[PDB]
């Protein structure tokens, strides 16, 4: 236990390749009002692994209304060439709809609101309780 | 206590006064801190020349020499060899040539036209110092540093026997919606306001320009019912970087109307005033505006001691 949440710190990308790593990370997201970030990119995770057209594409436009569109419930904060790159590329989905926004998204993450999980109260809770 | 909140646009200077709290209320960064700085320096270096390489197509402009076609795609390759915190020499010679060519300087010269970090040419002209393999940030690098935040995020801190409650937030359209969040007895508010982005669009909407949002958005919070009782505090941000455009673009991208001189004291002025008549309150209601330079520790030091004495005289 103490080793799993010890490596969740060795990099962002070891932390989302950890389902209670990822658990953690979602928890400590709710606390700063940024979850929708999280919640995208194991969508486009998800999506990639779509295996039928019908399937791919009303996966795309789901994943596009909840979290692409400026109107999105769950509006991803990414600019505008990204957000139309992936509108352009709606039009004919395929398993590479979203690499740019979950990219961008991914950056996000790793840049801005993984370095203060690694120094949460949160985190060191579960780092001091393991094992 | 004293909850604090600093809000504004996207890139208005929110954050650069969150690290100046921790520098001189709090703890300032250590050396290690510094380090962890290293691959961020390096993305925002990279992803800036990046940047004005790929304009130079919707621009229209060549290189000044052929050479740097080569560059180019080298660059675009080796992108992801800092993501470590390593700048290989190699790297750092593709940056350096692609810099120094005059093609490439005529497109950061027309920045305004696409969307450019404003910590570029601080980082650009500084490459032999950021690319030694033994470099490690100075706080004034750390300071000039972009990380776009998301969310809102909270920290404390003690100043003249007052506890801070401070809560920093994404200042983009599609993070605004979760600001009511933290609207709850509020004390006083920090309103950033890029003072350089008057001839700039929203990265988020290339159709906006930059400080008319700014405008809408100061409208909005300065007479939310929310804030009745809140200081409202203006920071006329990016004061250096204003001093320094306002020389060679004109106010009139922003503002059609304005006949005074393209100098930073008319200039500066003539914002003052666009942003403190949207108060539709003013007999009632003082804006506390300040010209601030964020990444300006001894300013923001000035400035902030000044807006504390606010907070204290208006919570007698
Ligand atoms: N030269 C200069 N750079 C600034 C100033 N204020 C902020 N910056 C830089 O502008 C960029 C955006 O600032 P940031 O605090 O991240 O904006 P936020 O989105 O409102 O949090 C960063 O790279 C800062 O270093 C300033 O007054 N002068
Ligand atoms: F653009 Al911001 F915090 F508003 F990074
Ligand atoms: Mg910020």
């Amino acid at each position: 236990s103490t080793e799993e949440a010890t490596r969740w710190a060795d990099s962002f990308d070891v932390l989302l390749s950890h389902k209670y790593g990822v658990a953690a990370f979602r928890a400590f997201l709710k606390t700063e009002f940024s979850e929708e970030n999280l919640e995208f990119w194991l969508a486009c995770e998800e999506f990639k692994k779509t295996r039928s057209t019908a399937k791919l594409v009303s996966k795309a436009h789901r994943i596009f209304e909840e979290f692409v569109d400026v109107q999105a419930p769950r509006e991803v904060n990414i600019d505008f060439q990204t957000r139309e790159a992936t509108r352009k590329n709606l039009q004919e989905p395929s398993l590479t709809c979203f690499d740019q926004a979950q990219g961008k998204v991914h950056s996000l993450m790793e840049k801005d609101s993984y370095p203060r999980f690694l120094r949460s109260k949160m985190y060191l809770d579960l780092l001091s309780q393991s094992q | 206590e004293v909850k604090l909140l600093l809000l504004g646009a996207g890139e208005s200077g929110k954050s650069t006064i969150v690290k100046q709290m921790k520098i001189i209320h709090e703890d300032g960064y250590s050396e290690d801190e510094c380090k962890q700085y290293k691959v961020v320096v390096y993305s925002n270096t990279i992803q800036s020349i990046i940047a004005i390489i790929r304009a130079m197509g919707r621009l229209k402009i060549d290189f000044g020499e052929a050479a740097r076609a080569d560059d180019a795609r080298q660059l675009f390759v080796l992108a992801g060899s800092a993501e470590e915190g390593v700048m290989t020499p190699e790297l750092a010679g593709v940056i350096k040539r692609l810099w120094r060519d005059g093609g490439v300087q005529a497109c950061f010269s027309r920045s305004r036209e696409y969307q450019l970090n404003d910590s570029a040419s601080y980082y650009l002209n500084d490459l032999d110092r950021i690319s030694q393999s033994n470099y490690i940030p100075t706080q004034q690098d750390v300071l000039r540093t972009r990380v776009k935040t998301t969310g809102i995020v909270e920290t404390h801190f003690t100043f003249k026997d007052l506890y801070f409650k401070m809560f920093d937030v994404g200042g983009q359209r599609s993070e605004r919606k979760k600001w009511i969040h933290c609207f709850e007895g509020v004390t006083a508010i920090i309103f950033c306001v890029a003072l350089s982005d008057y001839d700039l669009v929203l990265a988020e909407d290339e159709e906006m320009n930059r400080m008319h949002e700014s405008m809408k958005l100061f409208d909005s919070i300065c007479n939310n019912k929310w804030f009745t009782e809140t200081s409202i505090i203006l920071f006329l941000n990016k004061k250096d970087l204003f001093e320094e455009k306002i020389k060679r673009s004109p106010l009139t991208i922003c503002y059609p109307e304005y006949t005074g001189s393209n100098t930073y004291e008319e200039a500066a002025a003539y914002i003052q005033c666009q942003f403190e008549d949207l108060n539709r309150r003013k007999d009632t209601k003082e804006i506390y505006t300040h010209f601030t330079c964020a990444t300006d520790t001894k300013n923001v030091q000035f400035v902030f001691d000044a807006v504390t004495d606010v907070i204290i005289k208006n919570n007698l």
